RNA sequence: GGGAUCGAAGAUGAUCAGAUACCGUCGUAGUCUUAACCAUAAACUAUGCCGACUAGGGAUCGGGUGGUGUUUUUUUAAUGACCCACUCGGCACCUUACGAGAAAUCAAAGUCUUUGGGUUCUGGGGGGAGUAUGGUCGCAAGGCUGAAACUUAAAGGAAUUGAC
């Protein structure tokens, strides 16, 4: 059971999170990548880390796989925004300018003593 | 101690007829049977939508009464809710607990949830009873939306609606929220209706 | 059955203090009923009330402020005498300060300061505080 | 009603049901029966005197085993055989 | 230094409230011990009990203590605190935190006359708590605690300098008498009395009229 | 209560309820005080001047707060047409 | 008188393990009625009876009042049967707790130290003991009534944890 190490997951994610474009599928290229990009004091656990980043690489380029990338929180809150439809449910174009309403709520309004364009469709049962 | 202005709108009144929020519930509780208008023959409630207007005035000037606008905190589990309330506390200042509630966010002065409200308004008082159960404990007043089944433990001021449709509940905050700032004076005139529509408060779903 | 009135009468005010309330139906009513009642309102106990004829024997509808405590009956009306009076309120009052046990002299039915003054005494009702 | 009557011409139900239910007391039952009177040995005093007939090593096993030293005596008042305990000698020198 | 995290105590920090009648006045729940600290200096505590209790706690038969701690100033306010710890000090410490959060003020008042100090309670009480039942009856001045030593200790340290006491049910648990001691002191400010009948504006709190002040920034 | 000498001797005046009005104790949590806010002329809140209630845990605990607001709001000239005392 | 089933006793075949005792087949009395006797149960809802007050909710059972309800259409009706709304009077349910209780729990086991609506019966740690004796009822079996001597520091009720 080849468990890799919380330093190694976490700094090759880490790593792909922040640094994708400059990785590759290669691990000879990504291992001078993990030379050169960070400060891995010994060999052996640099090539750890930059095998998982190639593991990683593969894996990512198939689908997007749950990193960090703050690019979609903004969208989210654009979202709230956006489906804002200019005719409401509550605007009376949508019923021909009439409330369709029941004779028992035409009586509250008639109680309120307030002039509404309603249109009484009698229920029963 | 109310003005003439205060009263009744009919752009307000066809928006709550549209919404249906004057159809009660079926079965109504002891407390709430003077919000009953009439109940139809297919057993469904009528509720007075006057007194609503002016339940939700009365709730209105209690909102305006809190000094700082952050200890006004707005709670919902319902799912539309959650909408109406973001929105609600965005156009208000007030803070939002949307979703599930988390428990000893009253008390327990420790941990990172302790807030320190002095009002608590609720959507549904049955799906977020143990924001009242809380809120009984600290000594916050209770401001419920309450359909014609709702338990009235705990509450103060009730609004009667339909916690059932969703344009109902989000034109309850949308009415709500217009009254507050009408009241606080960022809506100086009376007369101008609030811009934003009341579709910024119902809830969506791709 | 029903043996005694102002016993069931002071049970459901008292019951409706209990619950908060501000009014109360008492059914039937008694001439004693009555003047016990204008006792608890002559220091103020109770505010206002009212009599309701039905030509049998009528109803009270008491409205009742927030100042009763409790109050209740003694119901074997026991004779007392006057130094007797001070074995009651040792037994019945909350303090010596306040509290009203009430009794029914032959000159008629009265609170015990005022049978004190009076200097009469007779048999004993009940007690308000 | 608390399941006693209360009436005010009824004293004498309660005084009844007093004299009834004083029997079921320990004191009460030994004392107006002369219990002490007829069979206690000392016949319902605070000393009384003897012969001594026995020493008599009783035992007592448990939890605490220890020999008991008793003496039976017969009463002079009565022609009552008692055993006693007598303490603080260990010989019983001071008894024959 | 003490740094609070509610806002009564950043209240108190600010030197905005001077005695707790204003917390006594409006029921407010507290949290924090060093309010009761800093507005009772003269708080006086006591210890009542401390006992080994032995725990089964996942296969570990330990030894912990039970501590049942008093405070209460030489005036009316007292204060109950029951604690289970590992340790001795740590329980009578706790105990005493526990009794410093559920101080209660008390109305003492007046047997007979009107001379000088209130002396006496000022009605009948009662508590109760598990079947211990205590019942308060006031007393003429200058007659003493009739009370066993717990709950007479538990009224020294309330200033209730004259008392009558009766009990009923299990006295020999003291933790239930205690507590239904403790209930019946407390609830002498809740029978209400023809003397306080007068009818009273309602006062605001100090949670608005200090509202920008006190404030989570 | 007071002394001989005319001079209050308590240590604090408790507040009393207005629904049913007993005694506010303590440390009744469960109740509540309320602040509803006085308008202007043109529907603006005064900032410091409000009318408080006092509704207790009592009260507010058996389900009753929301209808006896109601009525101390009416019979305050806050609602209209809301509380009846016909039922 | 009846006697089909099953079946206290009895008469019997047993056996194989310490898998417990066995069991199995016949079977009198009885079980079923008539004329009488007896009067006991965990005869429990382990909760006396009469009466008032105090929260909701939805099902049913019996009766009744309404409906420009519904259906069977007989042409309209009227029956009935359901549905809706109300009202008594029940047997039960389900929440809570305001209140009670030691707790389980209780809309009464609530309105009780802030102790009183009326009234009947019963109990006073455990055994000895429902035993002894006497009286009474009965053909009998038994029932009702009912001790003391002596002996003893517990016997209990409810809830809680985990170690063979």
């Amino acid at each position: 059971g080849r468990v890799r190490t919380k330093t190694v997951k976490r700094a090759s994610k880490a790593l792909i999170e922040r640094y994708y474009p400059k990785l590759t599928l290669d691990f000879q290229t990504n291992k001078r990548l993990c030379d050169e990009i960070a400060t891995i004091q010994s060999k052996r656990l640099r090539n750890k880390i930059a095998g998982y980043t190639t593991h990683l690489m593969k894996r990512i380029q198939k689908g997007p796989v749950r990193g960090i990338s703050f690019k979609l929180q903004e969208e989210e809150r654009e979202r709230k925004d956006q489906y804002v439809p200019e005719v409401s449910a509550l605007d009376l174009s949508r019923s021909n300018g009439v409330l369709n309403v029941d004779n028992q709520t035409s009586d509250l309004v008639k109680s309120l003593g307030l002039k509404l364009p309603l249109s009484v469709i009698n229920v029963s049962a | 101690s109310l003005p003439a202005t205060f009263d009744l709108t009919p752009e307000d009144a066809q928006l709550l007829l549209a919404a249906n929020t004057h159809l009660g519930a079926r079965n109504v509780q002891v407390h709430q049977e003077p919000y009953v208008f009439n109940a139809r023959p297919d057993g469904v409630h009528v509720i007075n939508v006057g007194k609503t207007w002016e339940k939700l005035v009365l709730a209105a000037r209690i909102i305006a009464a809190i000094p700082n606008p952050e200890d006004v905190v707005a709670i919902s589990s319902r799912t539309f809710g959650q909408r109406a309330v973001l929105k609600f506390a965005a156009h208000t200042g007030a803070t939002p607990i949307a979703g599930r509630f988390t428990p000893g966010s009253f008390t327990n002065y420790i941990t990172r949830s302790f807030k320190e409200p002095r009002l608590v308004i609720v959507t549904d008082p049955r799906s977020d009873a143990q924001a009242i159960k809380e809120a009984s404990y600290v000594n916050i007043p209770v401001i419920a939306l309450t359909d014609l089944d709702s338990p009235s433990e705990f509450v103060d001021v009730a609004i009667p609606c339909n916690n059932r449709g969703k344009h109902s509940i989000g034109l309850i905050w949308y009415l709500l929220a217009r009254e507050v700032l009408r009241l606080r004076g960022a809506l100086v005139d009376r007369t101008q209706p609030w811009s934003i529509m009341p579709d910024l408060y119902f809830y969506r779903f791709p | 059955t029903r043996s005694s009135v102002l016993a069931d009468a002071l049970n459901a005010i008292n019951n409706a203090e209990k619950t908060g309330k501000r009014q109360v139906l008492i059914r039937p009513s008694s001439k004693v009923i009555i003047k016990f009642l204008q006792v608890m309102q002559k220091h103020g106990y109770i505010g206002e009330f009212e009599y309701i004829d039905d030509h049998r024997s009528g109803k009270i509808v008491v409205q009742l402020n927030g100042r009763l405590n409790k109050c209740g009956v003694i119901s074997p009306r026991f004779n007392v005498k006057i130094g007797d009076i001070e074995k009651w309120t040792a037994n019945l009052l909350p303090a010596r300060q306040f509290g009203y046990v009430i009794l029914t002299t032959s000159a008629g039915i009265m609170d015990h300061e005022e049978a004190r003054r009076k200097h009469v005494s007779g048999k004993i009702l009940g007690f308000v505080y | 009603g608390k399941g006693k009557p209360r009436g005010l011409n009824s004293a004498r139900k309660l005084r009844v049901h007093r004299r009834n239910n004083r029997w079921a007391e320990n004191n009460y039952k030994k004392r107006l029966l002369g219990t002490a009177f007829k069979s206690s040995p000392f016949g319902g005093s605070s000393h009384a005197k003897g012969i001594v007939l026995e020493k008599l090593g009783i035992e007592s096993k448990q939890p605490n085993s220890a020999i008991r030293k008793c003496v039976r005596v017969q009463l002079i008042k009565n022609g009552k055989k008692v055993t006693a305990f007598v303490p603080n000698d260990g010989c019983l020198n001071f008894v024959d | 230094g003490w740094v609070p995290v509610t806002k009564l105590g950043r209240l108190v920090k600010a030197g905005k409230i001077t005695t707790i009648e204003e917390i006594f006045l409006h029921s407010l729940p507290v949290k924090e011990f060093q309010i009761i600290d800093t507005l009772l200096p003269g708080l006086q505590d006591e210890v009542m009990n401390i006992k080994p209790v032995q725990k089964q706690t996942r296969a570990g038969q330990r030894t912990r203590f039970k501590a049942v701690v008093v405070v209460g100033d030489s005036n009316g306010h007292v204060g109950l605190g029951i604690k289970t710890a590992k340790e001795v000090a740590g329980a009578i410490r706790a105990g005493i935190i526990i009794a410093k959060l559920s101080v209660i003020p008390i109305r003492r008042g007046y047997w007979g006359t009107n001379l000088g100090q209130p002396h006496s309670l000022a009605t009948k009480t009662t508590g109760k708590c598990g079947s211990v039942t205590v019942r308060l009856i006031p007393a003429p001045r200058g007659s003493g605690i009739v009370a066993s030593p717990a709950v007479k200790k538990l009224l020294q340290l309330a200033g209730v300098e004259d008392v009558y006491t009766q009990s009923n049910g299990k006295t020999r648990t003291l933790e239930n008498t205690l507590k239904a001691a403790f209930v019946a002191i407390g609830n002498t400010y809740g029978f209400l009395t023809p003397n306080l009948w007068a009818e009273q504006p309602l006062p605001v709190s100090p949670l608005d009229i200090y509202s920008d002040e006190a404030s989570a920034q | 209560m007071e002394n001989d000498k005319g001079q209050l001797v308590e240590l604090y005046v408790p507040r009393k309820c207005s629904a049913t009005n007993r005694i506010i104790k303590a440390d009744d949590h469960a109740s509540v005080q309320i602040n509803v806010a006085k308008v202007d002329e043109e529907g603006r809140a005064i900032p410091g001047e409000y009318v408080t209630y006092a509704l207790s845990g009592y009260v507010r605990s058996r389900g009753e707060s929301d209808d006896s607001l109601n009525r101390l709001a009416q019979n305050d000239g806050l609602l209209k047409n809301v509380w009846s005392y016909s039922r």
